[PDB]
């Protein structure tokens, strides 16, 4: 509530949101990041005979838009909380605290994590195989001690669409 | 060379030797298709070099 009274703010409140919910975990924010696609529906690099334009729109075939997709890392050291961030545990805590309380439709948030090696099994049935997108924690049958690694990704906190359609009426002639 | 194709039913830990021995079997199957009719091993499809570098002697390849 003290943080949610300043308008249009901030980045440093996301540090408080993590240290509240599970101690031992720290947070760092990178403000801009190299986001990618949105694929533009006309390719627009046809070189035109009747009418064309220059001033801003210059590109190839896929665009890059930095502007709003921040990166967040977490860092734990108690293994009971390592199995809390994989989907099912504390991931439902952040995923609802962001989307309707603190940010809403401001931005989109990328998540990331760095632990020591993993605690992750393999190809068992219907639902809990995937450690996000990657898999590990199964092959080191060689050496005793630690190596540090990044963990995985989590999904963005986004909400969007187009609905379908074309229109039929208009505003007003003033 | 003792090609061992694995099976997966449930609960098997993934480990690289299931994948390495899998992909080697597809080559050997595709080898045995070709040796039915032709009775020929493999050979050279295209090998084109660079002629301009020869009197300043080196040798560069382009397509092999």
């Amino acid at each position: 509530l003290p943080l949610m009274l300043l308008p249009g703010r901030t980045a440093e409140g996301l540090t408080s949101l993590v240290t509240l919910l599970a101690p031992g975990t720290q947070a760092r924010v990178w403000h801009h990041d190299r986001r990618r696609i949105p694929l533009k529906t006309p390719l627009t690099m046809r070189v035109h005979h009747p009418v064309s334009l220059k001033s801003r729109p210059v590109m190839g075939d896929h665009a890059t838009d930095v502007n709003g997709q921040v990166l967040l890392q977490l860092s734990t050291q108690t293994g009971s909380e390592v199995q809390g961030w994989l989907p099912g545990g504390h991931l439902y805590s952040d995923l609802l605290a962001l989307l309707h309380v603190y940010l809403g439709s401001r931005l989109d948030v990328r998540l990331q994590l760095c632990v020591e090696r993993s605690l992750l099994p393999d190809a068992r049935l219907s639902c809990r195989p995937a450690a996000g997108s990657p898999q590990l924690g199964r092959t080191a049958v060689m050496r005793t001690q630690a190596k540090i690694a990044t963990s995985a990704a989590r999904v963005m906190t986004i909400s969007l669409g187009r609905y379908q359609r074309v229109q039929e009426h208009y505003q007003r002639k003033e | 060379m003792k090609i061992y194709r694995p099976l997966w039913e449930d609960g098997a830990f993934l480990m690289p030797q299931q994948f390495q021995q899998q992909a080697a079997w597809d080559v050997h199957l595709a080898d045995s298709v070709a040796r039915m009719g032709l009775a020929h091993p493999w050979g050279v499809v295209a090998a084109e070099f660079d002629d301009s570098l020869l009197p300043l002697s080196r040798l560069n390849a382009t397509r092999l």
